[PDB]
């Protein structure tokens, strides 16, 4: 009253935000933005709106192999994820190496047009060859022997196991992927009564990758009661060359192939989170994330276009000033 | 030494048949692609057909348009030749030659005729 | 802090006050309340959110799989992509933690400098008539009306007007 | 399809360098296995490659393939060398052996 | 800024002097026109020099190839060496761009710093005979010709012996 | 009244920066860390002349390839160079085995002389060399095949178990290249070399390996149905080198005496190559500056900057530049 | 320096005193010597080894054994990894040697702002009983004797008091 | 007269900082961020004894080398020491396949206790034990070979196929190690076992693979023609391992029950070992601080600082030091 005071204040509130800052530890500020979302929806939802893909009990090489405790998932065209659960203990049945494994796992990750295509008829394709007598109990559906769907174990038909010859001119514009075996018995006798041959190489050129097999007969430990190993192979058939398979002997010969065209740089997420309709910029394992935020502490995989992964708790930045209630 | 040898025939009608052979001696036999070339009496050489040394993949030329089909006997150390003559202008002197070992590239087929056999007369016409 | 007015010579902040960061409180005969200033609230906020977007969208990353698998075969390679993703993890770690150390260092300065700049343009603008009592006040030497509240919050005040009056009543 | 074609006659003078051509597609990337033959004889190999000769044959004898002709340029010509001579390459791309009609050079 | 010298009390560069980044402006009545201040520029521009030198020397590099060439087989690997320079974009985009935002505004607030700081010596030197305007102007209460120019440019000033001139002017 | 403002100066200067308050602010002087400016021109690195394979990769010029004799190579180089559109290397189908890491230990060599280890004059005088030329390497129109290296066919009738050691005497790694053939078919194997199974065991005193032939039927690249895989070992110092093989072996016409300086990489630009001095060089174009950052290329050898995204890395040296 | 207190009019440090960072000195008729501000010192001690605490324990490093080993075969996986090390050593050396010249900075910028805001509260408490000399000096216009001294080195001055006793000082 | 004169504090000191604005400013006080000091001694880490293997590299140790069985084999390490110039590894020359992954591996274990897999006294009843020494491993003068393997030859004139399983009981992964011998001469390959063709299978439930001899006469390495290339796998707990060979393998005599903790490396340097306490490891010396920035060596393991290539990272903690 004396004088009219025209005091020079700053804005404080009921705000328990607490920031960090290199002097002091504990300060209280009246806004703030939180760098580190901390907050995950739960739901294994979609990149670039495409459906990830879900192998469910199943993984990547039960699904490409043709595993029939895996083939009630949906084929799609796309996707940016391959969802497996951790125990996903339903995959290659029958024992043996998947050779180049985590390499083919890496390259069919973001698919842009994926047509699983018979590329030899069952049904036309092998006239000399017995694929009705190739079921075995590594993989049993519905309580019976069965096998692998995109992969036709031939043995001897009758007597003899010919030298089988069979060429695809890839005439799809796009990579085919073109999945084989190789069978190793566990004892010749095996061998002999299996491929008549028992001096057998399968050699499959692509006019890019050139590789001959042979068998490694000898008695294994037991592993989901077969002493035979089964080894997985595969390759990248070009656009416009061609694969040949010549194979005097043992060859889980591709009833389907798989055509291709990569987007490339997604991986998997290991995870049983569910899966249901979204629309995230970026999806970890624990669940996905939608914020344009620059840091996350969720889970170190990340697989998109989503901030750097940190150790941090608090990275909370103060746009608002110190909040000083009285 | 290396000794091409040859059988043929001496006239057959147009609708009739005779056989070729080329008995080969002095050398393995089972690893070199044996031939047939042909000429008229006063014209240059033309080639009839080739065979692999294993017996299997055959090749042949284009006048023959699959009446003529050349096939190989390792154990016997001769070769075969099918004339089924139909044709009339198929008069001429019956070589087999031996492929040389080639370099590089074709190298079982596409080699000299450094050994030349001699040529049975083989004449058709009415 | 380095400025001084924010917990330095201004202890308290308002509560009452809702429009903007900053503000005053004017106690004259026509009324009272705080009453805030839309240009320097304005353009403090405007680039206070221009800092918090140079920490956002100057971070761009790409469409990238940081999980990758390895067998066991490939230890020194699995060790190798563990270093990469370990050494990355400090490295972030420590960046983030030290710019959010640092950055919240300054925009505390920031905030302490508009509040000490506030004060030093009431204080040009005033020059000697309003004498500082303290606490970020200032008791006035003349009975000054909401319409020069308005003048000086608004940068525009005449000071050899009340010259007379102020000069009257300092004696 | 991969054809063949020489001089019906090549003229020469003797003890003057004769050159017989076997001409066509590019046969540069081809062997060419160049054989003479005399009236009542077999085809005796004089260049069994690009450019190299057997042994019991003279040195004269010689071939260099080009870009699309075959040249068994021989550096000086005898009584000896009158016949006609064919050029005989595999043919890749049709799996097929083709002669020619040769040269029936005269030395005059 | 921060300190309230750019755009604060002065807001206009001067286009009339090169001589050097800070200056002044004497309008006495034996002449005019723009001087820089020597001691000031030259050792500002010496700690300019010296930042924009510790930028760039200690950045110092050894001789490293950073292509890398991977066949069809090594996938992994090859993305593995696209995640680590994709990596290093990051932490280097992220702390040269962010490091150039932040380093600019230290600039621009060290310019601050000189000229608030150069406004604080001249108050210092001058104590009250001058009559504070803003825009770094000094209203003179004394006739002060270019010596006391030169000698408050220079940084020493006697303020008894102007003392009494100035104030029986401002009286 | 007399005056002394102080102030700051201004110009005509229209530089922008940006910091983390206020974009797109002009200041009166500015310096950029962000070189945005090559010469354009693949010129010389350190103090030596940088290698240039032309119309030909490093499976090319290291093998021999009728298209790589226009290259020189006759003192240190810092990098190779190749063209994108170089596809004159390997001119026989095949895998080149341990490539990549050969490319890189071969990007810079300190003292390369490319010498004879064993002479084609005389070093094989029970085996036919004059016959390993393809026509999937021409010249000039002609088969030819590497000069570096020589393919053997069986002399007549027969192809002797060769054995011929490489006592390295100069002081320096020799790289010696190798390759072993193999035949679409059987009859190939059996007509080119006279022992249906052929081992090819190459030993050193720390390499060792044994080499068959896989012999089917490929489908035709360059039109060839069967391929030729290479390989490549470092001689010590002091070692040996043992070739032994009953077939299908590529002997080294040409070694390579070595000795690798601190290695490099490999460049592949279209980019004409000129002589100047540059501490740093990317494909688009040769950079001489000690400022830390750049955008031209990622792929850098040298001491170069740092590749980043940015377009505006201006250091705001000058004050905020206000005229008027 | 940045605010102008270290190195600015302040030019020399002093060497008479151990307790603490900042001081006074005293020409009382009572007696002499330095004597500290021991809450001053102690919250600049505090918020400076928190700085140190920081730059230390933000700096987190889990168990990695950096040392990777490549036989010959594998050139381009050791070069890999001798380019992830190359990288972490030019991002961590590039980062700690800025960082450090830029915590020194800030760290003297921070002793420079406490040395100048002791200043500003000393100037604040006296008000225009102080004459301000230079040197960070502090010269009287009354007696201030003992109790005197420590009101204002505490932060309690009664301006009032002496106001009477520093009108008869400037007549 | 009187005053309060606000001033700060100097001092004899005569520590430097560098600032980004001016260079060599001196500081009363300071925090060196970058220490220079190690001990200069390989001391414990974790509180657990670093292994030793003197004049031995993992090679050598792990086969059973007969030079380096003087030092005390452990349960428990944090890192393995080798001497720059310990050469005496594989004495018998050879490639060790999949060499420096297991070196990984082994870098650092919980509990590793060294056992008969199969006893040399009654395991191999059917082959000849004793008869496999070599010039490679002379032992006080005189031919000697592996402790940890037994190099078996034919006993008699016959090698008979070798079959010989073992059930992992032991609940860690065991580690299993065998060679496959290449001999120089088919006369060598006769007179040693008795077959031309010679299979080595090494069986479990994650490995498989067939071994055959290269047989071809190499450069003198050691006075040996001849290569021996070491195989090793992980036989996990529960698992089972078969070994089955017609000739040209040297079977574990002993094996190694291992569990593994979290990897390490590998710290090669000539500093003495002794008993200390340190968080963090060099092959220079180890470094006992707090500290986050280091200088010491790049090669570092535990929860080191990390390198730098500095020299001064003084922390200006006190004022500008003005006197
Ligand atoms: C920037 C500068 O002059 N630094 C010097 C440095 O070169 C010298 O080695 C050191 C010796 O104490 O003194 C400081
Ligand atoms: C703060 O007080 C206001 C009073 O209007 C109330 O609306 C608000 O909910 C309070 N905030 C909290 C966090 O309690
Ligand atoms: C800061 O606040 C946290 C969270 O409430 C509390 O646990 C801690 O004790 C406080 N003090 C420090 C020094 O971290
Ligand atoms: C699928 O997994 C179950 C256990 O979850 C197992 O019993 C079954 O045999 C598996 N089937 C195949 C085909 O792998
Ligand atoms: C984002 O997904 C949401 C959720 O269904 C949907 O409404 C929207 O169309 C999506 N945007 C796209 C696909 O661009
Ligand atoms: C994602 O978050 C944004 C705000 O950041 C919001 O507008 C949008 O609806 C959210 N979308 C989903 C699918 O949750
Ligand atoms: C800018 O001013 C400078 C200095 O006076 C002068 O040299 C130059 O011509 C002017 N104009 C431009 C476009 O740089
Ligand atoms: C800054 O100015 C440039 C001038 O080229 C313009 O392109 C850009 O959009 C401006 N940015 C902003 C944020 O105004
Ligand atoms: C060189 O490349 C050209 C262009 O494709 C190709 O036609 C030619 O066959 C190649 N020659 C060799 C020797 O590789
Ligand atoms: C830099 O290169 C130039 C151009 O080739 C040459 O003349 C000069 O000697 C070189 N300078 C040094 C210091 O090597
Ligand atoms: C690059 O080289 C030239 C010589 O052509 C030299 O004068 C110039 O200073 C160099 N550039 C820089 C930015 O140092
Ligand atoms: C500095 O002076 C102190 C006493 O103030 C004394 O203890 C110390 O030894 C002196 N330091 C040196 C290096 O002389
Ligand atoms: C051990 O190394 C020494 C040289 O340090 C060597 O003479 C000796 O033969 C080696 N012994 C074995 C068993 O390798
Ligand atoms: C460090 O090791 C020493 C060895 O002398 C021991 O006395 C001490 O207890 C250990 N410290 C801890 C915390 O385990
Ligand atoms: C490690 O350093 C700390 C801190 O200086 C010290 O207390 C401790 O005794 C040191 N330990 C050893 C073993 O040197």
């Amino acid at each position: 009253d004396p004088g009219d005071t025209l005091c020079i204040g700053y804005h404080a509130n009921n705000s328990t935000d607490t920031v960090d800052t290199v002097l002091e530890k504990n300060v209280t500020v009246t806004h703030s933005v939180n760098l580190l979302e901390d907050k995950h929806n739960g739901k294994l939802c979609k990149l670039r709106g495409v459906a990830p893909l879900h192998l469910g009990k199943c993984n990547i090489a039960g699904w490409i192999l043709g595993n029939p405790e895996c083939e009630s998932l949906s084929t799609a065209s796309s996707w940016s994820y391959i969802v497996e659960t951790p125990s996903s203990d339903n995959g290659t049945c029958y024992p043996g190496d998947f050779i180049d494994y985590e390499e083919l796992r890496e390259q069919l990750s973001s698919v842009s047009s994926f047509e699983r295509f018979e590329i030899f008829p069952k049904t036309s394709s092998w006239p000399n060859h017995d694929s009705n007598k190739g079921v075995t109990a590594a993989c049993p559906h519905a309580g019976a022997k069965s096998f692998y769907k995109n992969l036709i174990w031939l043995v001897k038909k009758g007597n003899s196991y010919p030298k089988l010859s069979k060429s695809y001119i890839n005439d799809k514009g796009k990579e085919v992927l073109v999945l084989w075996g190789i069978h190793h018995p566990s004892t010749s006798a095996d061998q002999q009564s299996l491929y008549q041959n028992a001096d057998t190489y399968v050699f499959v050129g692509s006019s890019r990758y050139s590789k001959k097999f042979k068998p490694e007969i000898a008695i294994r430990p037991k592993v989901r009661d077969q002493e035979g190993r089964m080894n997985y192979y595969w390759t990248l058939v070009e656009p416009g060359d061609k694969i040949t398979f010549e194979a005097t002997g043992n060859l889980v010969v591709p009833r389907y192939a798989f055509a291709m065209e990569r987007n490339a740089g997604s991986g998997i997420i290991i995870s049983d989170t569910p899966v249901h309709d979204c629309n995230t910029t970026c999806q970890t394992p624990k669940g996905a994330i939608n914020t344009s935020l620059p840091f996350q502490n969720i889970h170190p995989i990340t697989i998109g276009k989503c901030p750097k992964y940190v150790k941090s708790t608090k990275l909370r930045l103060a746009t608002g000033l110190r909040n000083i209630p009285s | 030494e290396v000794q091409l040898l040859e059988s043929g025939g001496g006239l057959v009608q147009p609708g009739g048949s005779l056989r070729l052979s080329c008995a080969a001696s002095g050398f393995t036999f089972t690893h070199f692609a044996m031939t047939w070339v042909r000429q008229a009496p006063g014209k240059g050489l033309e080639w009839v057909s080739t065979i692999d040394g294993s017996g299997g993949g055959t090749y042949s030329a284009d006048f023959v348009k699959g009446r003529f089909t050349v096939s190989r006997d390792n154990s016997k150390n001769t070769l075969f030749l099918q004339m089924n003559s139909l044709r009339a202008e198929d008069t001429a002197l019956y070589y087999c030659a031996k492929v040389s070992p080639g370099m590089v590239d074709d190298p079982h087929l596409g080699g000299a005729f450094h050994i030349w056999g001699q040529g049975t007369m083989v004449t058709v016409s009415s | 802090g380095l400025f001084g007015a924010i917990a330095g010579f201004i202890e308290g902040g308002w509560t009452g006050m809702v429009d903007g960061w900053y503000g005053y409180h004017h106690q004259n005969e026509q009324g009272s309340g705080y009453a805030a200033d839309l240009k320097s609230t304005q353009n403090a906020i405007d680039k206070i959110t221009n800092k918090v977007n140079s920490v956002i969208e100057k971070m761009n990353t790409q469409f990238t799989a940081v999980g990758k698998e390895f067998n066991h075969l490939e230890k020194r390679i699995e060790n190798l992509n563990k270093k990469v993703d370990d050494g990355f993890l400090d490295i972030w770690t420590y960046n983030a933690e030290l710019l959010v150390l640092l950055e919240n260092e300054r925009t505390l300065d920031y905030h302490d400098s508009n509040v000490k700049n506030l004060y030093e343009k009431v204080r040009s603008q005033l020059k000697n008539n309003a004498k500082e009592i303290g606490n970020g006040c200032f008791e006035f030497y003349h009975k000054c009306d909401n319409t020069c509240m308005e003048s000086v919050k608004n940068g525009t005040y005449d000071y050899p007007k009340y010259s007379e009056e102020a000069k009257l009543n300092r004696e | 399809s991969y054809e063949l074609t020489q001089p019906p006659s090549v003229s020469v003078a003797p003890g003057q360098t004769a050159t017989i051509t076997c001409g066509g597609n590019n046969i540069g990337l081809k062997t060419v296995h160049w054989c003479q033959q005399k009236p009542g004889q077999a085809p005796v190999v004089v260049v069994y490659d690009n450019n190299d000769r057997p042994s019991g044959i003279p040195e004269r004898f010689s071939g260099s393939n080009s870009w699309n002709t075959a040249t068994l340029t021989i550096t000086g010509v005898e009584a000896g060398d009158e016949a006609d001579y064919y050029c005989q390459v595999w043919d890749s791309g049709s799996h097929q052996v083709v002669f020619g009609g040769g040269t029936k050079l005269t030395f005059l």
